[PDB]
Parts: structure tokens; C-alpha cells; sequence
């Protein structure tokens, strides 16, 4: 049977899984979403006139950059308890990744839902960003708003983009990042917790090698790319499990570790699920992770196909949308980007 | 994607 | 039905295929092997006491380099029509690659045999080198003689080894190489007819990427790695045909094109099959190509399996051995390096 | 096993 998120406004508990130092945590663990008296609606495919074209963070137009920056500013200006607010959006990741919800709707009320370390990884984050992106556009009246994506598979996109830097006046900035690494600028997609100390050009080549490793060498079929089968009744799969998919465990994990501030008690923000969403670059990293799913299919190699298992197709989550409605979404409905009315600008 | 060190745009 | 070499001492014609400027050709097209009254006998697995360990050309010991150099000197000193001679060994490549033989034994006397640009590529050259190596060792009374190999998949192995350089006083030297490229030293495994103007470290990374491409990205099953099916009744597959296997079309082709002297009418020696064997480095490049087959299987990725099609298994060629005996060899018998009594020194 | 730029 499929994993099924509950009514997240009725059954929810504070996050207390996957956080090593709870008492010193620099972000909240009270990650439950607000109650507005909304019913949960079924997803309807969007009627957008134009496809939202996500843009590489290092090569945006002025309008793309300004729209994104202004939208984040608007999101940070919302009241805290607005489900669209900066902290409310961060809390989503905390709730779904650090034990906010149970499998009560599947007949397992005492087992948590975890969306990481399994085949839920890609579609959960796809939907999360889908609503996040539509929310941002709505806050600034840009009906065709698209997120940037951190194109760390392309040499000039490998340095963390200047748009995220500066200090507190920049809506896109976050003080809780590894200062040494921000100085180095160029992300290490092969980062294992030890700095490599190599020429920039070498790191560039290593990153490209790492992308090919995740997408071709290790992501040879749906099990190895998307991650292991995770169904009603299962307990959470541990970080580091061999069943975790290639991208999730590889380049994905590396960027989180590398950006996260090791001087913080849980390497906040990017270094732990529960806090990662307080870094604007979290979502923009994940937009490129989202893109990897697209690229992986476009490789046209044996095994590079989507999942057809009903227990994956019929798995569902609940999110607030740009109208503060609650929406239930299914994995099956995010496999086709044309139908979700976005894609990514490619060379 | 498919950027490599062989390519002129590298 | 399998491609089957005829009695190469009875049915053979001057090479006339795949050589653009034959009137100006600097090497002979009279590539047919000598007649010595021998009967063709089937291959028997060798009884060598020890496995011959092929050595990286940039890391040879004194004895390895001296023995190789002396063996090539001995081979060069032989009368041309000795089947073990420098010229005779070069001519083998010409005869099999440039139309010396037909499919007469299969009922197609009107169709040439071509061993390139198909699944015959790897086993033909494996056998070619097998006898070449045994011949060289016999000339210097070294029963465990092993070829060097050009380890262009390892950064320090990418420059053409200085053992091949100098002048005609060096038996391993060939004047008919691209002088600009020899000066550059580092081979471009992605060479496509125009010099990249890039730093050495970038070329190293490019070469590493190319090996990854040939062995993992494009070599995903036997058809794409070994090359297309080619059986009796089939016409010769053209140079550059997309059905050619990943290594043959890729790194393999690049090294030939890069070493071949563009000032020569057919880019002799390495720049055309018919002349490539007059460059001692031809065989040493091909020793690492041979090793790629080993490495490809060691990867243990889906599809990295040997061919089981009888029309491949039972394809055969004829070679002179170190006793000036005529031996018929079959693809099926060369898949296991232990049984051929050689391998490669690895890290 | 082949060499990659990530390796020492
Ligand atoms: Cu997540
Ligand atoms: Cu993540
Ligand atoms: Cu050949
Ligand atoms: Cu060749």
C-alpha cells in the first residue's frame, strides 16, 4: 500500500527525528503547518498559458533575478503563520523529513512518514518546489514566474552564485553557511566531509565526473536512481542506507554537507533536513536535483524509465498552495513536466 | 548534463 | 554464418580499399603474407609457464624497455618476406583492414573481409597482438616477453612515452608522425581533426572523460561496446559508421588520427590502417585498447558481458606464429586472458 | 577501475 500523508493540520507532531542536537538547535522543531479551516482538495492540472522556464542561477536575465529576489523578500515579509511565509515553507521540509507526520491514513498511526532515502525523494521534492514556485510568483504578480536552478553540472554554474551572497540586506542570503566554503565558492559535488585542496579546474572536472557517476554509472535503473521501495508499514530508511538512490546519496547529499555551516550544532542550515529550507539556496539546489530526473530520462539508456509500481504512483503528500488551499498530490501526477507547466532552460 | 573538459565552451 | 579468413597464403590480393591516395601512398599495398608450404592448423591453448605481464609504457623497467627495443631491432633486421619481420607484421594489418582477403570460404568470393568497424574489432586485434608479442619474445629468446601498453587512461601515461622518441637510431622511432603533436606530447583522446588550444590539465581531464564515455556512457551493452553484428554475406562497414563500437570509434580512432602525420598523403603511418603497423607505437596503443576490453568487463555493470552469438564465437582468422607456422584462431578462444597467458600490470 | 579527477 502507498505512503499517504494525513490531514497535516489535524495530525502532526514536533520534529524529533534526524536531529542530533535538539536542545541547541538554531531553527525551530515545531514544524507543524497552520490550521485555516481548509478542506483538502484534489490536485487539478494547471492551466498556465505559458511554460515556466527555470533559469540557471549564474545566467539569469535582470528580470529573472529581480523577480526572484523580490519574491523571496515578499515571502520573508509575510506574517509567520501564513503557510506561504519563509519559515512556513522551511517548516515543510522539517515536517516531512524529521518526523512530523505518521502513517495513520494507512492504518499505521505509530509509524512516521519519511520522504527521504527512498523512491519518494524525487517526486516529493518535485511537488514541494512546484507549490513553492507558484507561491513566489503569486506574491509579486508574476503569473509565469520560474525559479533559478543551481547549475552545478556546468563549470560557470559551479560557484555558488553571487545572487546568494552579501549579507542581511540580501533576501537570498543566509548567514548559516560554511564560511570557508563560501570563500572557496566552487561546490564539491564529491564532498565527503574533507576538503580536497585541489585546483579549481580540477574540482570542475571532478564535479562533471560526479554528475556522470550519479546519472549513468550508478543510476542504472529505477531502483538505483530513484531509491528503494518504501511503502505503508515501513519504518524510516536511515541516512547512508545502500538502498538510497544515486543522486540523493551522491551529488545531492554533497551540496547539503558542503554548504551547511559546520560551526552550528546540526550543521544548520543546509547541513540538516530540518533547517535546510531556511537557506534560499536550498530550493535552487533542489531545482537542479529536479532537473537531474529530467536529464536522466533524456539519456535514453536501458533502465532509464519512470516507476510504474502502484505503491509509488499512488503515494501522496499534502501542501498549501498560493491560495492557501490544501492540496493532495500524487507521485503519478508529477512525472510529466509539460503537464506541470514548467521546464528548465538548456544550452 | 553533458559539459565535458573536451568542449570549447568549458 | 561466421566470417572466416581463407587460406591467406593462396587467396589474397593487393590492398585497394580505404586508401584515398594510392598513387601517392608512401607504404606498399602489397600486403599479402608469404607462402612457405605450411598447412593451416587450429590454435591450441599455450603452455606458457608464466603469464606475460604487459607494462605501462611510461613506467617500464630497464629490462622491459631494453628487451622491447632489442626485439623491435631484431624484427626490423629480418628480411621483409620473413612472416615475422617488421614489414610482414605491418602488412597483416593492411591485408585484413584494406581488402586483402575475401569471404570465398563462406560462399561470397565477391565480398571482402573487413575486421574493423564491427564486433570483430576487439578479438581480431587481440589475436594480432597475441602472435606479435610471442614473435617478438622469440626473437630475443625471452619466453615470458611482454609488450608495453600506452596507458593513456592514466594521467602520467597520457604523454607518448619518450621511449618512442628521438631519431632513426631508436628502433621504436617513426619519422611519420604528426610533428606538432609529438612536440605537444599529451595525446588527445577526443581528437577530431582540430587542435584544442587548452591547458595540459584540461586535456588530462578531457582524456579521462573520454575513457569514461567509451567504457560506461556509450559502452552499455555488447552491441554498443564491441560494435555491430557482421557475418558472412555482409559488405564492409564504413569507417565512421555509427554502428561501430564505442572504443573503436572513440579513443581508438582519436589516437590514430592524432599520431598520424598530416603532411603525408594518407596521413601515414598511424593515420591509415594500411600503414599504421610501420609505427611501433601502433601495437602499444593497441595493447591498451585490448586492455579496455578487460576493464569493461571488470566494471561489472549491466550489459558488460561477452558475446555469445555463434556467428561471432566461430569467426576466425589466420596468422603466422613464431615458428612460421600457420594458425587459425577463433573469436571464442580469446575472451579469457588467463588462457592466453598474458595480462596487464595494474595499480 | 579508471582514474577520475576527484581522486588523490
Ligand atoms: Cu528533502
Ligand atoms: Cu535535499
Ligand atoms: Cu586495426
Ligand atoms: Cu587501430
Amino acid at each position: 500500500a502507498p505512503i499517504t500523508a494525513p490531514d497535516i493540520t489535524s495530525i502532526c507532531k514536533d520534529a524529533s527525528s534526524g536531529i542530533g542536537n535538539q536542545e541547541g538547535a538554531i531553527r525551530t522543531r515545531k514544524c507543524c503547518p497552520p490550521s485555516l479551516g481548509k478542506k483538502i482538495k484534489d490536485f487539478q492540472f494547471p492551466n498556465d498559458k505559458k511554460v515556466r522556464m527555470r533559469w540557471p542561477a549564474h545566467k539569469g536575465t535582470k528580470k529573472q533575478v529581480d523577480d526572484y529576489r523580490r519574491a523571496i523578500a515578499a515571502m520573508r515579509a509575510l506574517p509567520d503563520d501564513d503557510p506561504r511565509s519563509f519559515v512556513s515553507q522551511a517548516k515543510i521540509h522539517c515536517a516531512y523529513c524529521n518526523g512530523g507526520y505518521t502513517q495513520v491514513d494507512s492504518g499505521f498511526p505509530d509509524i512516521d512518514i519519511q520522504i527521504h532515502n527512498s523512491w519518494l525523494f524525487f517526486p516529493f521534492h518535485r511537488w514541494y518546489l512546484y507549490f513553492y514556485e507558484r507561491i513566489l510568483g503569486s506574491l509579486i504578480d508574476e503569473p509565469n514566474f520560474a525559479l533559478p536552478y543551481w547549475k552545478w553540472d556546468e563549470p560557470k554554474g559551479m560557484p555558488i552564485s553571487n545572487i546568494f551572497l552579501g549579507d542581511a540586506s540580501n533576501p537570498l542570503y543566509d548567514q548559516y553557511r560554511d564560511a570557508n566554503h563560501i570563500e572557496d565558492r566552487i561546490v564539491d559535488l564529491d564532498y565527503d566531509g574533507k576538503d580536497k585542496d585541489i585546483p579549481d579546474q580540477q574540482q570542475v572536472a571532478c564535479n562533471l565526473s560526479t554528475v556522470y557517476r550519479d546519472l549513468v554509472r550508478n543510476g542504472v535503473d529505477p531502483t538505483s536512481f530513484f531509491g528503494g521501495k518504501y511503502v505503508a508499514g515501513d519504518s524510516p530508511v536511515a541516512n547512508g542506507d545502500p538502498s538510497v538512490g544515486s543522486v540523493e546519496a551522491g551529488s545531492h547529499t554533497a551540496v547539503h554537507r558542503w554548504v551547511g555551516d559546520p560551526t552550528q550544532p546540526n550543521n544548520e542550515d543546509m547541513g540538516n533536513f530540518y533547517s535546510a529550507g531556511y537557506d534560499p539556496v536550498f530550493y535552487i539546489h533542489h531545482a537542479n536535483v529536479d532537473r537531474m530526473w529530467k536529464l536522466w530520462k533524456e539519456l535514453r539508456l536501458p533502465g532509464h524509465v519512470d516507476i510504474t509500481d502502484p505503491d509509488w504512483l499512488n503515494a501522496s503528500y499534502v501542501f498549501y498552495d498560493e491560495n492557501k488551499d490544501l492540496v493532495r498530490v500524487y507521485n503519478k501526477d508529477c512525472v510529466n513536466l509539460d503537464k506541470l507547466k514548467y521546464n528548465f532552460i538548456e544550452n | 548534463v553533458f559539459t565535458t573538459p573536451c568542449d570549447p565552451e568549458y
